[PDB]
């Protein structure tokens, strides 16, 4: 059976319509893109041993990005615009995962992201560490693709 | 003892009976009743208490 896919190497590609040139960031620690369909328990009068599981609406998580503190990005000249309101653009933003080659095994291919937080890592007299800068963004719709669905 | 007495007479203003299980068939089997009554005693046990206190004499 073919070998299952590790989860230390990933791109993200983004494409906002301020900035003409889509831009590639590299990340430390995406969070992970959850998927719900929210059912919701019906009880009928004379039935007392099934269940009944009504499907209604699904529901998208949220795209947590960690990096350290580096040079200005057009991610971070990004959300410094829309956190101080002078801008609301979303982008599509393009995840893969990459096997030993190069080839995308895996792709997720969010739309419409919004930033909507901003976290700064602690400032540690005695800490040994790099300054960790969290950023998170909520999307509209989902779409993954790949051979390693 | 009731408000005074042994027992409580009275009337019916309200009943509400709100079945909560089933079967297959739906027997009920479950039932939950909300009974309210009134104090409507007799005229003969409402004269009784009357005489006794201060019967004329």
């Amino acid at each position: 059976m073919s070998t299952p896919a590790v989860s230390h190497r990933f791109l993200v590609n983004f494409l906002f319509n301020n900035i003409p040139n889509p831009f590639d960031i590299a990340f430390q620690r995406i969070s992970g893109l959850s998927r719900t369909l929210e059912v919701s328990q019906h009880r009928e009068g004379g039935e007392n041993v099934r269940n009944l599981w009504l499907a209604e609406q699904v529901n998208h998580g949220s795209l947590v990005l960690e990096r350290g503190v580096m040079n200005a990005s057009p991610l971070t000249l990004q959300f410094d615009r829309v956190l101080r309101r002078e801008s609301t653009q979303w982008a599509n933003v393009v995840i893969m995962l990459l096997n030993e080659l190069s080839l995308p095994v895996t792709t997720w291919t969010l739309s419409h992201a919004l930033p909507v937080r901003w976290q700064m890592g602690d400032l540690d007299a005695g800490s040994n560490q790099v300054l960790i800068n969290t950023l998170e963004l909520r999307y509209q719709d989902m779409r993954m693709l790949g051979v390693k669905l | 003892r009731w408000e005074n007495k042994g027992w409580f007479a009275g009337r019916a203003r309200d009943l509400s009976v709100t079945y909560t299980l089933f079967d297959r068939d739906a027997t009920p089997l479950r039932a939950t009743v909300q009974l309210s009554l009134v104090a409507d005693e007799s005229f003969v046990i409402q004269q009784s208490l009357k005489t006794q206190s201060a019967p004329d004499r």
